[PDB]
């Protein structure tokens, strides 16, 4: 059923992957970013402005141009906190002990 | 005082990180078992590929001594390849840990000379495969930089596509193999460049009158093309 | 004389404006300005491509089989600030040649200033033979003219 | 009259002889468009017109491919830039 | 204005041939020249505020 | 069709002439713009020209 | 004697196991991984509501570190993924508010 | 998304 993906189809595989029990956001895969040039560029700009290494290191800040945050963390806050409480109390939800909260979250997120 | 007590939940709870670990430690938590990745696909050396090469399917020769056992791609794969992710697909054409052809130089001048003559880049020889996430990050950064360079460019996505294909084909370690895949997008970009220039600078030509037998049959439709 | 220089720049701009207003079909109206522009040229050591522009305008309405190419390149090389880089050599010889000034030779990828004749060659069996023999000699390929199979016939060259 | 062996010809006729009026109308429309284009050319144009081309968008402010002309804001001593 | 457009095009061609996409100064240079293209039909005094 | 072809041949000849001359006029226009730009640039050259012997920018020591 | 380090490495191993089991279609293995994911850590539990309300430099540091370790964007619909992301972020927030992160290569 | 992800 799962047939081989040739090498020519890998660029399409990266941005339209097959279905899994744990899929990513295919619509947001073009939005995942992490700049390895952020701090070097910052340092170059500051040293061109005229600062010393200590001043540059004090002014350095981490990149804001990274992958956006999951909106579920702000929308389903209380539900997620309750689920985490249930997991911490019931040993990770063994034998279906956090099914209540997990099903409420799933329904809220999916809507049939 | 034991070392790493809280650090092996995979061992305490019988959780396998992969079907190979499952098979080894006999956790038996993978319903479909494990087909082991053979050693010729787990490691090996770079080889020649083309049939128009005389030393085809032979290991690449370097100035240094190197194991001549080659990486063998999966040529007769099984029908069901349950994991069709990039992680499992890349193993059919490259080894995840990189090739076994890397040098340990006894001196710096050997390294210098190999580089000067075009026979060594650590990018190529001391390196692993790139993960899908890394590839996507690189591609998205390049696309952002190109969009900033010029939004109103028609060859934009073609350039982005050749970059994407090089990254996916692991051009750091197989540049010749990746160029073989990506030169099509380079050619399309080359075409788009002229197609854009001729639109910017109005360039056209005198078309001749219609041919007597433009249509093969009188009852045939002559679909009009710009 | 900076007053006169600025006055001449104003005059040149006025001439260009008048010429643009009239167009390149009606250009004999602006023969007014040559009187003063030639004096500007003789005074400042300047050129304003007057004769070349007029000749080009005259030619393009009654064009040559060359389609006025020599006029075009003459105008392009006149309009340069520091002077023409490329010129047409004057000769008693029949064929004219393109020539390059020496002081700009380092800007061009050339061995000499002679860029060849300004007219194409004339068709000749002998010139074609010469060129083909030279190319054959330079190539030095054993296998040219070899015929591994020829259609069997009383004719020496079957078909062609 | 007819027969099964003549199904090719029957279908071809039924489907094609109604199109002949349309074909002649298309030819006439093309000839008339060519006539009007040639009359326009005789009248005169700023930029040329390609007769046997599908579309001719070129004007004082437009290229021969429908884009704006580069370097067309000012005026030039030799007149039009084309 | 036509000669200004030509000068900016020469600048852009030269700078894009000189600096590749890996270069850090490429994006700022291209941005500055794009602002010049935006503000060709202006004076230097008005152009400074925009290209700064 | 023969009359049409004769007329079209004449028109195409004239059109080829006009097209050639138009392209050459566009070329000349662009080159004249380049000449104006160069004429303006030569004003920014310092008095006495460039010191072609030395580097314009000295960007490090030589000890 | 090294609980923070040990639990960090365990969390990372369990995340890798979850991803592998998802790729290989193994609900038993991935649910084992989810259940074994150190949900009984009082420090991370206490730092969870602090992370959920932090803002500015600390949040940007923790976001940078989380995008380093796990740059892939999880599906907004899968609560198990969402929760594991939240747990890892809370762990990093706790570590940062105990000993802040220094992410630049330039430092002295 | 990009135009080359389209195949159909």
């Amino acid at each position: 059923a799962a047939s081989t993906i040739p090498i020519s189809q890998w660029p399409s595989l990266l941005y339209a992957p097959p279905s899994s029990p744990a899929n990513p956001a295919v619509e947001a895969l073009p939005e995942m970013q992490f700049d390895d040039l952020h701090y070097p560029r910052q340092m170059l700009l500051c040293r061109g402005a005229g600062y010393s290494l200590e001043q540059c290191n004090r002014m350095a800040q981490p990149d804001a141009r990274v992958t956006p945050e999951n909106p579920a963390e702000k929308l389903l806050k209380e539900e997620a906190v309750a689920a985490i409480a249930c997991l911490s109390q019931r040993e990770g939800g063994k034998d279906e002990q956090c099914r209540y909260y997990i099903e409420r979250m799933y329904k809220l997120a999916n809507k049939e | 005082s034991i070392l790493g007590a809280e650090a092996f939940p995979e061992l305490l709870s019988k959780v396998p990180l992969n079907p190979q670990m499952d098979e080894d430690k006999h956790f038996n938590k993978y319903k479909w078992g494990n087909e082991p990745i053979p050693v010729n696909r787990r490691t090996g050396s770079r080889m020649n590929s083309s049939i128009y090469d005389n030393r085809n399917h032979e290991a690449v020769r370097h100035p240094w001594s190197t194991d001549a056992r080659t990486f063998h791609p999966n040529d007769n794969p099984e029908a069901d390849r349950i994991n069709t992710q990039y992680s499992n697909m890349v193993s059919d054409s490259f080894p995840e840990g990189g090739f076994s052809d890397a040098p340990r130089f006894s001196s710096n001048w050997e390294r210098l000379l190999a580089y000067h003559h075009g026979l060594y880049s650590p990018e190529k020889f001391n390196s692993t495969t790139k993960t899908a996430d890394e590839i996507r990050l690189a591609v998205n950064d390049f696309a952002a930089k190109v969009h900033a360079d010029d939004p109103k460019n028609a060859c934009k996505y073609l350039m982005i596509e050749e970059f994407k294909c090089l990254q996916s084909a692991q051009a750091r370690i197989d540049p010749q193999g990746a160029a073989t895949k990506c030169v099509k997008w380079f050619n399309e970009w080359r075409q788009c460049a002229w197609d854009q220039e001729k639109m910017v600078k109005g360039y056209n030509y005198i078309e001749d009158r219609r041919a007597r037998k433009h249509k093969p049959y009188i009852g045939a439709p002559d679909l009009q093309y710009s | 004389a900076p007053h006169q220089r600025a006055a001449c720049e104003q005059l040149h701009s006025e001439y260009k404006q008048c010429l643009a207003k009239n167009g390149r079909t009606h250009f004999s109206a602006c023969t007014d300005f040559h009187s003063k522009l030639r004096a500007c040229e003789n005074m400042l050591g300047t050129s304003y491509c007057i004769d070349e522009g007029i000749n080009l305008m005259k030619c393009t309405k009654n064009p040559d089989p060359s389609f006025c190419a020599k006029e075009f390149v003459a105008m392009r090389e006149c309009n340069r600030p520091q002077g023409p880089h490329l010129v047409l050599s004057s000769s008693p010889s029949s064929p004219p040649h393109y020539e390059l000034r020496p002081e700009v030779k380092h800007l061009y990828n050339v061995d000499s200033t002679d860029l060849g004749s300004a007219v194409a060659p004339v068709r000749s069996k002998e010139q074609l033979d010469r060129v083909a023999d030279s190319l054959k000699a330079d190539l030095n390929l054993p296998g040219y003219g070899h015929i591994p199979y020829k259609w069997e016939s009383l004719r020496p060259n079957p078909g062609a | 009259s007819t027969s099964p062996g003549l199904a090719f010809a029957n279908l071809t006729l039924l489907l094609d002889v109604p199109q002949l009026p349309a074909i002649w109308a298309v030819n006439a429309w093309r000839e008339l468009n060519g006539l009007f284009t040639e009359m326009k050319t005789l009248a005169g144009t700023s930029d040329l017109l390609y007769p046997s081309n599908r579309y001719n968008p070129q004007n004082e402010k437009t290229n021969r491919m429908g884009r704006p002309r580069k370097y067309n804001h000012g005026e030039w001593m030799f007149g039009n830039s084309y | 204005v036509d000669a200004r457009e030509m000068k900016v095009d020469m600048y852009e061609k030269l700078f894009k041939q000189a600096a590749d996409l890996e270069n850090p100064c490429r994006m700022p240079g291209v941005a500055y020249l794009r602002c010049l293209r935006d503000t060709l039909t202006e004076t230097q005094s008005a152009r400074r505020s925009s290209c700064l | 069709q023969g009359i049409k072809t004769v007329y079209a041949s004449c028109r195409y000849r004239k059109l080829n002439e006009r097209e050639i001359i138009s392209d050459r006029y566009t070329w000349l226009h662009e080159r004249m713009l380049e000449d104006e730009v160069e004429r303006v640039l030569l004003e920014q050259v310092p008095a006495g020209g460039f010191d072609k012997t030395r580097p314009g920018l000295l960007l490090g020591p030589s000890t | 004697s090294s609980p923070h380090m040990d639990r960090l490495l365990g969390d990372l191993k369990l995340l890798a196991a979850y991803d592998s089991a998802a790729g290989w279609q193994e609900p038993k293995a991935m649910e084992s991984a989810f259940q074994s994911l150190s949900w009984d850590d009082a420090d991370v539990l206490k730092a969870l509501p602090q992370y959920l309300n932090c803002r500015g430099e600390q949040k940007r540091r923790v976001d940078f570190a989380y995008a380093a370790l796990c740059p892939r964007p999880v599906d907004e619909k899968d609560p198990k993924q969402t929760l594991m992301s939240l747990w890892m972020k809370a762990r990093l927030f706790s570590y940062d508010q105990k000993h802040p992160f220094v992410l630049s290569p330039f430092a002295a | 998304a990009s135009p080359m992800l389209f195949t159909d």
